[PDB]
Order: structure tokens, then C-alpha cells, then sequence
């Protein structure tokens, strides 16, 4: 039934430090309800009841603190939580953190109301993710291969064209319908046009959803954004069968809105500042994923993340390391050298590739040429890090085909058009002339039978 | 209506009856007027902290409220001003006390009263017009260079009640009376807005131009665009002066503004003195930068809040002669010094320290400043374009960029011009490591250069690969000297040279390189990599040949060319037309065509 | 006596090298890292305190 | 009945442990063995094969019954357990069986309500010495006790009680020692006689990938039994990732004389086996400065069956149908073929070193590539196609192979 | 014997009394009954979390790693309840054991107790990795009363020098088995071979004992010199020439 009874507005302000506002004499305050605050100048702000006791109730305001007023503010309570109103017709929209509109279409016409917070998927409905999707990446779709609902990040160094290969997925991406949800967090104007242009370029404006916060935007909205992307996500894969991808981007940008409110809070800090709970609240957006019994939607995530200092160990790429279903590495290493788009295969895993492969999904040979090329690229980095010491006379002629490995490698199994699609059968043909290049009996991750197939080809 | 002080503890001062304030409500504390921000309501308490020293701050002393958040006055007589961080005249502060001294307890107006100014109202309007914020409602005459435009306050709208006619006027003049919901609002040329705010626009817009600063390594190899983000390096031993400098004395944007973040007291006074006796040319006629400027400088014993509003005062006024319809551009002399202020405002907030000891917020902050930059299309009816462009310096310890503010300002801004001490020791100025530096606005050029410069971007292309291909040659000279080189790699390793010292290197003491104009600096570079292809071509289509091309064979039979052009830099704008330079160059493409026919 | 001397040099100039090498490419960047993993560790110890 | 899961269900008495806990993985089994009875932790940065291992010791091992507690654990975790165990099978008296029928999961996924991790691992447990009580050998799968921790550190930081090391109570120590220790193998309660046990396997995941982590430091002080994941293994795909100089396991005194009853030539194996496996870290440490030409031949020999021992032994791709698991025979005729190659190599140059007819590493490989190639190729046998007879013969076969070309070199 | 035992899943707060309980035992036999006492404290990092856990309920100030700032006070109203007394025989002799955190030997817990005890004995993964058991590593180890036990009539004449020396040899096999590597084995001089031949030798034989080789005080300084004989005698610099022509020569 619809909340019926009428709203309360408080003028009582008791207190206001930092982004909260602490109200008084509050007639059985909720925990987690939405308040709106009327500021003395007539401006209209928003806001989440943190915590309660007696009278009190302790309103973080979204939009910022700066004008609220110990006489004048007026908290109009909402009575429930942050509700929001989802439809299918916000496919080929564009919105603020927040939800409001700013494509210059009208509001929302809900319908549904959702719970921002979703709610925790029943791990017994839960279906695991395994009809794989080709990016068209090879760096992707022959080693680090993603499954139609898996979750998984791309991590990247700042300045790394990551934005770009997100670009990519957002256009090479399908099945071996299909809608988008992307949210960005704290990013750039000269970054939120780019992909408002991309979806333009690749003509898949019509099916996908744009939540827009940038770095000039409020920073506490950042961590209600990627929850209403979730949310319209949910509606449109659990409720509407849609194949839906999200992509959340700089989730480094919404991990910052984290450690301020944890500082300001004075939350118990973990490592670098971020509050105790900063695993579970990356859950809380993480888990919100995968297919769901007699559901055909199925939510994909790839969230996006800017490593600070570069540092994998970081507990932003650390935590979500630990939730996501194996993550995807971006380096300068390869992008100074020029190599598009630079994923370096060796750090990359994916979780869910193990089932997502072979008979009735990929070609048979596909595990077993991945393995193949990891311990081969990976012995070429250690080759690579000799020769860098003790020159090439130290190495033998199997330490500098290794070597040779890892050069043929990058040019031509990494480095790929940014437009250009390679199906994963052209992927593995490409490991093959690579795996050639040493002798058949070398190949000691690969059994007889799939060398006898697919070797000497 | 005013408050009362109930206690102090250090910078801190509590008061009560403070029911109607809000925080950061600017607020005056004690006899002696103290300027604070209100960082806590506790009902009808409030605490507020002080800026200047709390030091016999009483008890019961008067609190009177601000009307207003930490704000600027916008308005004539910013042009040639000095202010501080917080929005006080220097200058006047100065020349009004007679003292060397900053008074503890300051209330000087920002934009001086009763100092007339030749206004025009814009003879478009009429009694019942309507207006919005952002229109053109008149222009003062304030200098020759810079026509100030007034306008509507953001905020405001309504229909004209009343304008004032042509004539002399000042801050405490109603220029302009307006009507909505049958409320009047009177209005005035002095403006003010809320410092932390950003000014609203119609629509920001993607950057598509240079800010050609006249130098050649920058202009050519690191194009930054008007109302780009981008920062320098700046530390003593690698010459940060030479880049402002010449963005204020040169470059192709109309009104810049200067931000002394907190910099070392002495440092701080070179730029003050220096800046005024700074000149250049509008019209054929020789004028002070003063004209075209106003300077935000805070000593590093300037006030913790003065600081870390420093930046922020700067944007503040970069906007609003952005909205003006200018392409303005802004320096902050060390974000690391602002960073440092807000280190220490949060210390004293007793807030957690994120990275390294600095707030959570310094990455927010940092963008949301660097955020407020770009091309926009203004507010109001004139339909007029500007831009706010930011060139902020950082000073990491010891070069390391992992330093938070380092790190963060090289996430968020889109051009990096390293500035390095080995070249400066060198004397390789302008001193700009072309390996480091880089800039991210090379695509959003691409239709500048295509209509105006349309074989330059193969030539920067070309360029930057040659001078790479030297720094991986260099190596194999290290290890098996020059002798060993190929042709091709010996040529390379001229040429890129030659690029390095008489076109990324510029003297901006001589004449003829104190500037260096766009169509010079593509000409020059034409010249060079017209010869690079063709030398090149000699030697490799004389491959397998019987007698085969080489550098020296080039030096001997044609080293006229290799003279010349290195003498290409010594054309001279002034003395020498356009045509003339272009002539010369096209004449020494002709000369090195015709002398490499005599070898290939 | 040019040839002892090439002989003994094209040894010990490899044998120098590569322990040039090895503190270039081993022993500092361990050394840093260590460094750097301490001066985070000192931090994290400070934001606790 | 109904039991307060914080409460320790009691027992007759708590006997020493004295029985291998059975594990797919070769490493494990062989190197640092498990004990039913005995507790263990996985320390392991993200993505280090933690929950396969995890995983592993559920589908194949000779638990009567496992408890799974998914603590903290990404939801596609439980739906691959609830996808895979009713269609593994194991055999009883001639009747193959859905190893689901042997199982139960305590499921609290990452994004369920923090609180309920704390629940959740009592849970576990209180089921474990249900089990236990039974006479059942049961396994349980601590799935992540510092997921675990982390609720812990949330519960205490609203309370706003002061803190230990990175935000976690200062319980924490205490709280972890009281769970593991709940492990055992017992004289049940009652009358009929039971032998029951439950070993505890905690997965462990510390903050930034490092061992300084409390959770690890308080864990490491309490159980018998550290498998440290490397990532640097991970990274290479290199699996189960345990690093071998790291790990250790208390219970080899206890376990010996069952490794004296049935598998006499163990002990020197798994010794010789852990003395290669350092040396060749020792020998690392030096090429790194000099190059390889600095190597005799004795130390070429102990890189390349380390060589063997890493990447045919202690490697193990546990998905595929001859990694899925791998039977003592199998584990220890592996093991007794390379370190039979280390020994017979090792003899022939300290046999013919004392001549100018000396051996060298190099003639051994151009006379024993076959070999070198049979050896990495003892992996791929597979129990469900090959009896333990013919592994056990092929085996056989390359001992005489080894035997009869050492026997032309000297 | 007499064994307080508190496990594992006994409840935290009595591990404070544990100790002092066992102690005041000991006090009791010694010094009312004459009795030689041995305590053995089983793991004093145990009893000092038990401080930490009701300290923080107690939202008391911290010194280091969030342990109680009495914890120095505290540790010493336990390890000092020791040795003989006026007018009696009795003495307790105590060997407190102590899980170093973290392996860190800097950790408050042994920090503060090597500032109480009268030096300690430290076992080191290092020694234990290599499979010498007991992994006693004698470098860190000290000893502060030693100096008094020994000399003629308490030992053999020789004891305190041949430890000098032996210590010495250890310390410097450490330094040259670091050069091994930093500089090359072929770097090091015969004299550096030598003391890595003893570093070898001193914890195949001096060291290693095995778990019931009750070797005697006289026994260990035969093992003393026939690892020092190693060295030519003008090497043994920390040895007077009068020691040496009387144990050298064997
Ligand atoms: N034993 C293994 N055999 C084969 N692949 C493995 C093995 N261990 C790890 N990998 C691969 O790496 C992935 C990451 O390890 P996993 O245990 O699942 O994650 P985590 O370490 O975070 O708990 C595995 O799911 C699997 O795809």
C-alpha cells in the first residue's frame, strides 16, 4: 500500500558539523529514511537519516552543508528509504548522480518504485555465469575470457586509455536483447562527452542509460550513483529479461567519496583511510550481478578503476580483487610502446573462464592454448628480466625463443585495431602460429591429443 | 541580530546567539573585526574559525554575522589590483594605513568606493525590458585594453524598473533597479558570489584552440588548448618563471589572473615587482600587463584559510572575466603550497589524514577546481564565448610524483610541461623535457590544424619520433660510439639534434626569439623535416648503390643548408612582414631541393 | 700480452657489469620498495595513533 | 535438539591427531599434510586459488562429511558449489553417489548483512560438532576468517570501543584462537564409542596481499598448519599457488608413523623433496648476480628437478579430468620418479667428476630428453581410465628407462 | 611438577591471573619451602593480548600496537618474582616463552620483556627452515648473569673466552656468507672460506642436538675447540695465548 499519512517538516536543527545536520524533537525517526532540507534561501537539498537515538536523527546531506542554519532549515522527513523510480523508458536517457534527469526529457514516469539498496540475490536461486560474451579483445576473449553475467573490473594506471576499451566493449561486445547501464563517478567534462559521443558513434544510444557524476558534482551523491545504475540494472535484467552490461566507471572517484565520509563520520579506519566496512560496501555494489532462476536477464558488470600510484595492492583494486570474479590489467608499460589496447595478459585472471570455455561455448583446444601463452609470456618476462642483467650470451636459444615469445606476443596476440573485432577462433589461431614458434613436445600445459588436433595446423 | 563570543581556544572561537547563521556564514569576531568561517552549529551556538590571530579576543566581544559564505567582490577596479586569498586589497591595505603592515582586524572594501568610472549603459535596453542573469546591461571603461562588461548576477531576474544614463559612476551607485514577483532588487556595478561556488553557464564546451604562449617547444610538441588543465613542475632550479612570464607577456589570452598559493615571502615579492614592469603590444602601441591582469598572492605567513581559498578567490575572478566574453587565463604558482593549507585546516578540524598526512577530500578538491576550467558559451543574451584556462604549478619532493598533490593534479590535468634542472644547467631553455612532458589536447586540435596548419600534424609526428629515435640511438653510441651507427641512425641523430638546439631551445632575452609566432614556429619545423626526408632519401635510395650517401657527403656539398637552417630562428616578426618570413622559408626549400638533386 | 689482457678484460667488464646491473635492477628496487612499504607501514601506524 | 552456537559442544577427551586429511592437491598432501583433526589457515592475497583449494578438499577428500561456510565469499561461489556437487560423485560398497548427500553450506555472501558473518562461522562449526559427535571425520571450510575479522572490526567501531592493529578488537586474537581450537579429534560424549574429528580450514585473505595482516599474525599463532598462497605463483598460473619456503605443517611428527605403515619410502622422499625445492632459492639469489655459467653441475641437476618438482609436481590444474584429484600412489610414484632422477644424475657426476670422462648435466639431457619429457608427462595419467597397477607399472617402466640409460652414461 | 594450563578456548581474562598464579606457587615452594623452582611461562604474548582486550574495553590510553601503556609494569610485577633470597636455599629460576608477533623481534611484547629479563634466548624460522633443531639463533641470544656463572671451580677455566671466540666466528660467518653473494664466492679469501666452513660446521655440531642429547657443560667446550681448531691459532684474536696453549693443541 502507498505511505498515506502526511509529512512532517522540522525547522529544529540542532546541530550541523561537517556534512551532517542533527535534527531534534524527530517523532520516531527511521533509520536510513530520505529527508529533504530547505535551505533559508528557498534552495532544496536531500539528505539520509545515519543514525538515530530518541529525538535525534543524524541527516548526511547529499548536496553539501554550506548554507543549512540552525533556525531557518526546514527537513521535510519522506517517511522510507531512498526510493527510485525505475522504467524501461529510461533506456536511451541521460541523468545526474542523483537520478534527475538532464537530458532535457521529463521526469520518470515509475513503473515501479525500487529500493536503491537492492536486496541480496538467494545464493541458491543464483545461476553461474557461463555463456561466454566476445569483447572482440583478444587480450579478453582468448585469456581472460567474460562469461553473460560475470562481474569484472578493468584496473588501470591513470592516463591509460581505459575509457577507450571500455568504449570498445560498449561496441564490439555479444553473445557467441542486449542493453547498457553505465554510471561514471567523479569523472571529467571532457571525458563524460566522450562517452556520450561514443554511444552516439557506435549508434547504441537507443539502448543504453547514462548516469552522469562528475568531479564538480557533490561528492556524496557518488556513492547513491552506481546504486541507482544497479537498480535501473535489476529492473531491466531480473524484471524486463534484458542482457543487460553496467559499467561503472572510476569507482577509484566513488572509493574517495567513501574515505570522506568515513573521515567525516570518524568511522574506524582499514588501510590508507577507507572505513572498516569499505569490503561490504563494494559488495553491496559488486554482488548485484549474474542470472537468477527462470530470470533471462542477466546483469554483466565491468567497473573501471584507476589504481592510485599505479599500486595493485591499493585497497581499492585490493578489495575488489577480492569480490570480483578475476580482474583485467591496463599497462604503461605496453601503452608507452604504443600497444592498443594495453592489456597485460599475466596479472589478468578471469574466474569464470574455466566453464565459460570449450565443447558447445568455444572451440575445444581454447583452455589449454590459454595456459599455453601465460606460461610462455610469463617465462618471457623472466627471460626478459635476465637479459636485462646478464645479456643475451647468458641466455640459451629456448631463453631468447621465450624471449622472441614475448615480443611476437604483444605485437600481434595484445596489440589490436580499437575498431577492429577478432572472433576467439581468430584469437586461438593467433596463440597457434605463436605457440609454433617453439617445438610441439615444449608445450608442457597442453596434453598430446590437443597438440595432435591442433599443433602442427 | 549579531552574536556574542563564548570561547576561545587557539584559532577556535565559540558563540552564542548565533541562531540565524549557517555554516561557513562568513562571520567578523571581537572589537578588532576578525575575519572567520562558522565550521559548527550546535543549536544557537556556533563555532567559528578565526583566520588572523585569536590573540585578546574577549569574552562577550561583539560577532557580527556576514550576510554571506566566504565571497568575492566582482566588479571594476579588479584590473592591476593585488589581492590576498581572501579578497583584501594589498595594494590599498598598503597605501590607506600607511604601514608595511597587514593590520590584524582588516575592513578596507575589496572593490575601492567613491572611485569613479566611466559606465555605459548598453544603449539596447529600455524601462520594462527583460533580463536575465548573465546579460550585458552596460560596460565600463576601466582601461583601454580591457572594456569591463557588466552583468546581471546569476541569481538575478526580472524586468528593468529603472537604468541609470551614460556618465560617471561608482560602487555605491543603483546603476540598475529590477523587478520579479513584485519584489524589487537595486543592483549596482560591484557584484559578489560565493567563492567555493562555481559560476553557472549555458553550456560548457569541448576545447578546440591553442593557447599559443609564442614558445616553441610548447606551441609545437605540447599544445595546450584555451581552457585547458594543465600543470608545471615548479621548482627553483628549473626556471617555472619562464612559462608564466611568457603566457602573461605574449600569449592569446585576453585577461590573466595570478594566484600566490603560499609562496616563499621573498619569492612572492619578485613576482609583485616584477609583473608590473612587464609590457606588451596591442595595437602598435607598447602598455604595462597591468592593464590585463589582477594578482591573488599570499605569503606563505598569510592566514591558513587565505591559503587554501587562494586558488579558489583566482577561479572566482578567472570565471567572471570568463563570463565576460574573454579567454582568461590563470596561474597558481604551487598547488603543493595550497595542498599544504589544506593539510593544516583539516589538522585543525581535527579530521583523519588520507594520503601521506592530507585530507580525504584533496583529490575532490583538486578536480572540482580544475573542473571549473574550459570553453563555455556565457549566461545571458549576447550569445559571447570565454574560457577560464589553468596552469597549475606543483613542486613534488625531490621529482617524485607519487606525492598526493602531485599525483592527483597529474590524474586530472590534461597537459604536463616538465620543466627539468638538468636542462636548465644545460642553459636548453626553455627547459621543457620533451620525454616527460606530454599533452592529452593533440586530437582536439586536429580540426584547428586541419583548416589552418594542415600538414603540421605529421610534422609534430615526425618531430617527436626523430628526437625519440635520438634518445634510443644515444645508447648505442654509449656502447659502440657514433662511428658504429648506420646512415640513416647518424642523419637521425643530427637532425634531432638540430631540432633539440634551434627549435625546441629559444632564447626570450634576443629579439628575434622574445616571441615566436605560430606560423615561425611551423615554418621552421617544415624546414627541418622537409630536410630529414629528403637527407634521408639520398642515403636510403642510395642503399646497395657503389656510392652511397652519408651525413658528412650531405655537410660537405650542401652544410650551407644545415646553416641555414639553424639561422632560421633569427627572423624577425617585427622587422621582417609575414610574407617575407614565409618567403625566405619557401627560398630555403627550394635551396635544399636543388642541392639534394646535385647528390640523389 | 694483448690478448691476455682482452681476454681477462672481456671477463671482468662482463663479471663488473652484471653486478652494476644486478644493484641497478635487484638490490635498489628492493631497496625502494622496502623504502616505500615502510614509509606506508609508519603512516598506517601514525592514522591509527 | 537446539545448541547455542558459542558454546563448544564437549567431548570425552581431545586425542592427538593421527590420520592424513586426504586432499586432491599433490603440494598439500605430500609437502605439508592436513591431519583429520587438525586445524589449517589459506593465507592468500585475491585471486590466489584459496577457494579452489577450498573447493578442492570438498569434492575430493576422505571427509565423512564437509561443512562449506562462505563467509563474506562472492554469491557465484554457493550456485558453482550448488551446480557441481550433485553431479561430482563418489562410491560407496559398489553404488556411486552425489557428493552433495555428504555436505551441507553455510552460505553469508559478501553483500548480506555484516553481522551475520559473525553467526555464520559459529554456525559452521556448531554443525561441524554435530557431526563430530557422530563419529563422522568431518571437514569445514572457514571460507574467510578475515571477512570474518572485518565484521568483527564493524561491530566494534559502532560500539566505538578502541581498537588494535588496523581498526580490528583487540578479541580479535582471542576470538580466532577460541574457533580454531574447536578442532579435534575426539572420544565422543556417551556410551556407544565414536571417534569423530573436525579439521578447520580457514581461506584467510589479507588486507593489500601481505602477511603482517592481523588477521594472519593472530592466525598463524594458533593453527598447525599454514598453506601461504603466492601471487607471484597465481600470476604465472601457477596452481595451487603454495609457496613451499613459507608453508609448513606441524602434525609430520604424529603423521610419520602412518606414513611408516603404509609408504615406508616416504619420509627420505618428501626430506629430498623440500632440500631441492630451498636450494633451489639458494641457488636463485646467486645466478641473478653472475648468470648460469657459474652453476656445477650438481646445481644445474637441482634446477632442473626442481624444474620438475615445480611445474610436473606441485603443479596442478584441478578443473581438468587428471588434475581433478590425484591418489597417494599417483602423488608418491611422481615424486619417487623425479627424485630417483635427481639421485641417479647426481651419482653419475660425483661418479665420473673425479676423471676427464666426467658427466654433465648437458650429456644427461642429449642422452635423456625421452626421459626428461616421460617425467613431465607422468601428470597426465588419469584414475578414472588407468588402475593404480598400470600407473603404478608405467612408472615402473620409467624407473628401468632412467636405470638403464644412467647405467650407458657411467 | 605443577601445571596451570589455560587453552586456547579458555576464556581470555583468566590468562591475566594465570601467570601470577603460577608465580605466586613458586614463590611459596622457594622461599617458604626451600624447594629450587623452574616457571615456565608458556606464551607471554597470550597473557599480553589478555591486557590489550580489557584495556581497550576499558578505553584506556595505548602505548604502541594498542596495548595497555602499563604493560612494562605489569610484565615486570611477573618476571621479576624471581631468584634466591637472604637466609634461604630456595630460588626460582624463571624461563618465560614468548611467540614473538609477526616474527618481529621489535614488537612490544618481547621489546618491553628484554628490557625486564636478564637477556633472552631467541629461535628463529631461519634455523628452523634449515632443519636445525633446536633453531637457536646465538646472535640476538644473551645472556646477562652468564659472565658469573663460569670460571674455575663453577666450570672449566676456558668457558667465557671460548664463547667470545665461537660468538665472534658465528657472527663473522654471517657477514662472509652475505659476501658469497653480494661479492661472489670467488671474492671471498681463504680466511673467509674459513669462517664459512665454521658457520657450516658450528650449526651442523654446536648447535644441532637433537631432542634428548644431554650434552654437559665440559662435552660443549670439547665441541667449542674442535670447531675453533678449524682456524689457524694467531686467527682466535678474542682467546689469551695462555687458554690457547692449554685447549688449542687437542
Ligand atoms: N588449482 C587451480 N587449478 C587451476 N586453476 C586455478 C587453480 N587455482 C587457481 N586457479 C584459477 O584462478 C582463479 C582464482 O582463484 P580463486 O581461489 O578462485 O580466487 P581467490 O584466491 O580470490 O579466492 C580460480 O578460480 C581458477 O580459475
Amino acid at each position: 500500500n502507498y505511505l498515506s499519512q502526511p509529512r512532517l517538516t522540522y525547522k529544529t536543527v540542532s546541530g550541523v558539523n561537517g556534512p551532517l545536520v542533527i535534527l531534534d524533537h524527530v517523532k520516531f525517526p527511521r533509520y536510513a529514511e530520505i529527508v529533504h532540507l530547505t535551505l533559508p534561501d528557498g534552495t532544496k537539498r536531500s539528505g539520509q537519516v545515519l543514525e538515530v537515538s530518541g529525538s535525534k536523527a543524524v541527516v548526511q546531506v547529499f548536496e553539501g552543508t554550506s548554507g543549512i542554519d540552525a533556525k531557518k532549515t526546514s527537513c521535510e522527513f519522506t517517511g522510507d528509504i531512498l526510493r527510485t523510480p525505475v522504467s524501461e523508458d529510461m533506456l536511451g536517457r541521460v541523468f545526474n548522480g542523483s537520478g534527475k534527469p538532464i537530458d532535457r526529457g521529463p521526469v520518470v514516469l515509475a513503473e515501479d518504485f525500487l529500493d536503491i539498496m537492492g536486496q541480496p540475490i538467494n545464493p541458491q536461486c543464483r545461476i553461474y555465469p557461463e555463456e561466454m560474451i566476445q569483447t572482440g579483445i583478444s587480450a579478453i576473449d582468448g585469456m581472460n575470457s567474460i562469461a553473460r553475467g560475470q562481474k569484472i573490473p578493468i584496473f588501470s594506471a591513470a592516463g591509460l586509455p581505459h575509457n577507450e576499451i571500455a568504449a570498445q566493449i560498449c561496441r564490439q561486445a555479444g553473445l557467441v536483447n542486449f542493453a547498457i547501464v553505465f554510471a561514471a563517478m567523479g569523472v571529467n567534462m571532457e571525458t563524460a562527452r566522450f562517452f556520450k559521443s561514443d554511444f552516439e558513434e557506435n549508434g547504441s544510444m537507443d539502448n543504453v542509460c547514462l548516469f552522469l557524476n562528475l568531479a564538480n558534482d557533490p561528492t556524496i551523491e557518488r556513492i547513491i550513483t552506481p546504486r541507482l545504475a544497479l537498480t535501473t540494472a535489476e529492473f531491466l535484467a531480473y524484471q524486463c529479461e534484458k542482457h543487460v552490461l553496467v559499467i561503472l566507471t572510476d569507482m577509484s572517484s566513488y572509493a574517495e567519496a567513501l574515505r570522506e565520509v568515513s573521515a567525516a563520520r570518524e568511522e574506524v579506519p582499514g588501510r590508507r583511510g577507507f572505513p572498516g566496512y569499505m569490503y561490504t560496501d563494494l559488495a553491496t555494489i559488486y554482488e548485484r550481478a549474474g542470472r537468477v532462476e527462470g530470470r533471462n536477464g542477466s546483469i554483466t558488470q565491468i567497473p573501471i578503476l584507476t589504481m592510485p600510484n599505479d599500486d595493485i595492492t591499493h585497497p581499492i583494486p585490493d578489495l575488489t580483487g577480492y569480490i570480483t570474479e578475476g580482474q583485467i590489467y591496463v599497462d604503461r608499460q605496453l601503452h608507452n610502446r604504443q600497444i592498443y589496447p594495453p592489456i597485460n595478459v599475466l596479472p589478468s585472471l578471469s574466474r569464470l573462464m574455466k566453464s565459460a570455455i570449450g565443447e558447445g561455448m568455444t572451440r575445444k583446444d581454447h583452455a589449454d592454448v590459454s595456459n599455453q601463452l601465460y606460461a610462455c609470456y610469463a617465462i618471457g618476462k623472466d627471460v626478459q628480466a635476465m637479459k636485462a642483467v646478464v645479456g643475451e650470451e647468458a641466455l640459451t636459444s629456448d631463453d631468447l625463443l621465450y624471449l622472441e615469445f614475448l615480443q611476437k606476443f604483444e605485437k600481434n596476440f595484445i596489440t589490436q585495431g580499437p575498431y577492429e573485432n577478432r572472433t576467439v577462433y581468430e584469437t586461438l589461431d593467433i596463440g597457434w602460429q605463436l605457440l609454433r614458434i617453439f617445438p610441439k613436445e615444449m608445450l608442457k600445459r597442453i596434453p598430446q591429443s590437443t597438440l595432435s588436433e591442433f599443433y602442427p595446423r | 541580530t549579531f552574536g556574542y563570543v563564548h570561547g576561545v581556544s587557539g584559532p577556535v572561537v565559540t558563540a552564542c546567539d548565533m541562531a540565524g547563521a549557517a555554516m561557513y556564514e562568513l562571520v567578523r569576531v571581537g572589537h578588532s573585526e576578525l575575519v572567520g568561517e562558522i565550521i559548527r552549529l550546535e543549536g544557537d551556538m556556533a563555532t567559528i574559525q578565526v583566520y588572523e590571530e585569536t590573540s585578546g579576543v574577549s569574552v562577550g566581544d561583539p560577532v557580527l554575522r556576514t550576510g554571506k559564505p566566504l565571497s568575492v567582490e566582482l566588479g571594476p577596479g579588479i584590473m592591476g589590483a593585488i589581492f590576498d586569498g581572501i579578497q583584501r586589497p594589498l595594494s590599498d591595505i598598503s597605501s590607506q594605513t600607511q604601514s608595511i603592515y597587514i593590520p590584524r582586524g582588516v575592513n578596507v572594501s575589496a572593490l575601492s568606493r567613491d572611485i569613479k568610472w566611466e559606465f555605459i549603459p548598453s544603449k539596447n535596453l529600455r524601462v520594462g525590458s527583460h533580463i536575465t542573469g548573465g546579460d550585458i546591461y552596460g560596460i565600463v571603461n576601466e582601461n583601454s585594453l580591457i572594456k569591463h562588461k557588466i552583468m546581471l548576477p546569476p541569481r538575478s531576474r526580472g524586468s528593468v524598473t529603472y537604468i541609470a544614463p551614460p556618465g560617471n559612476y561608482d560602487a555605491s551607485d543603483v546603476v540598475l533597479e529590477l523587478e520579479f514577483e513584485g519584489v524589487k532588487e537595486k543592483l549596482s556595478m560591484v557584484q559578489v558570489w560565493p567563492v567555493r561556488q562555481v559560476r553557472p553557464v549555458t553550456e560548457k564546451l569541448p576545447a578546440n584552440h591553442p593557447l599559443l604562449t609564442g614558445q616553441r617547444v610548447l606551441d609545437a610538441l605540447f599544445p595546450c588548448v584555451q581552457g585547458g588543465t594543465t600543470a608545471i613542475p615548479g621548482a627553483f632550479g628549473c626556471g617555472k618563471t619562464v612559462i608564466s612570464q611568457s603566457l602573461s607577456k605574449y600569449s592569446n589570452s585576453d585577461v590573466i589572473i595570478y594566484v600566490g598559493c603560499g609562496e616563499r615571502g621573498n619569492e612572492m615579492s619578485e613576482v609583485l615587482r616584477d609583473f608590473p614592469e612587464l609590457t606588451m603590444e596591442v595595437d602598435g602601441k607598447v602598455e604595462s600587463i597591468m592593464k590585463r591582469t589582477a594578482l591573488v598572492a599570499n605569503t606563505s605567513n598569510m592566514p591558513v584559510a587565505a591559503r587554501e581559498a587562494s586558488i579558489y578567490t583566482g577561479i572566482t575572478l578567472s570565471e567572471y572575466f570568463r563570463d565576460m566574453g574573454y579567454h582568461v587565463s590563470m596561474m597558481a604558482d604551487s598547488t603543493s603550497r595550497w595542498a599544504e593549507a589544506l593539510r593544516e585546516i583539516s589538522g585543525r578540524l581535527a579530521e583523519m589524514p588520507a594520503d601521506s598526512g592530507y585530507p580525504a577530500y584533496l583529490g575532490a578538491r583538486l578536480a572540482s577546481f580544475y573542473e571549473r576550467a574550459g570553453r563555455v558559451k556565457c549566461l545571458g543574451n549576447p550569445e559571447r564565448e570565454g574560457s577560464v584556462s589553468i596552469v597549475g604549478a606543483v613542486s613534488p619532493p625531490g621529482g617524485d610524483f607519487s606525492d598526493p598533490v602531485t599525483s592527483a593534479t597529474l590524474g586530472i590535468v590534461q597537459v604536463f610541461w616538465g620543466l627539468d634542472k638538468k636542462l636548465a644547467q644545460r642553459k636548453h631553455f626553455p627547459s621543457v623535457n620533451w620525454l616527460i612532458s606530454y599533452s592529452k589536447y593533440m586530437r582536439a586540435l586536429d580540426e584547428y590544424y586541419d583548416k589552418h596548419f594542415t600538414e603540421f600534424v605529421p610534422l609534430r609526428t615526425k618531430a617527436k619520433e626523430i628526437l625519440q629515435e635520438e634518445e634510443d640511438l644515444a645508447e648505442i653510441v654509449q656502447l659502440v660510439g657514433k662511428a658504429s651507427l648506420a646512415e640513416t641512425d647518424k642523419i637521425t641523430l643530427e637532425v634531432a639534434k638540430l631540432i633539440k638546439d634551434d627549435f625546441l631551445q629559444q632564447n626570450g632575452y634576443t629579439p628575434y626569439d622574445r616571441f615566436c609566432p605560430f606560423y615561425k614556429t611551423v615554418g621552421m619545423l617544415s624546414n627541418m623535416i622537409s630536410f630529414y626526408d629528403m637527407a634521408r632519401r639520398a642515403v636510403e635510395t642510395t642503399a646497395q648503390s657503389d656510392n652511397k650517401i652519408t651525413w658528412s657527403i650531405i655537410r660537405e656539398h650542401m652544410g650551407e643548408i644545415l646553416y641555414k637552417l639553424s639561422s632560421m630562428k633569427f627572423k624577425d616578426p617585427v622587422k621582417d612582414g609575414e610574407a617575407k618570413i614565409k618567403a625566405d622559408y619557401a627560398q630555403l626549400l627550394e635551396d635544399m631541393q636543388n642541392a639534394f638533386r646535385s647528390l640523389e | 700480452s694483448l690478448q691476455t689482457s682482452f681476454v681477462t678484460l672481456d671477463e671482468a667488464i662482463k663479471i663488473t657489469n652484471r653486478r652494476v646491473n644486478a644493484i641497478e635492477h635487484v638490490i635498489i628496487p628492493r631497496i625502494e620498495r622496502t623504502l616505500a612499504y615502510i614509509i606506508t607501514e609508519l603512516d598506517e601506524r601514525e592514522r591509527e595513533e
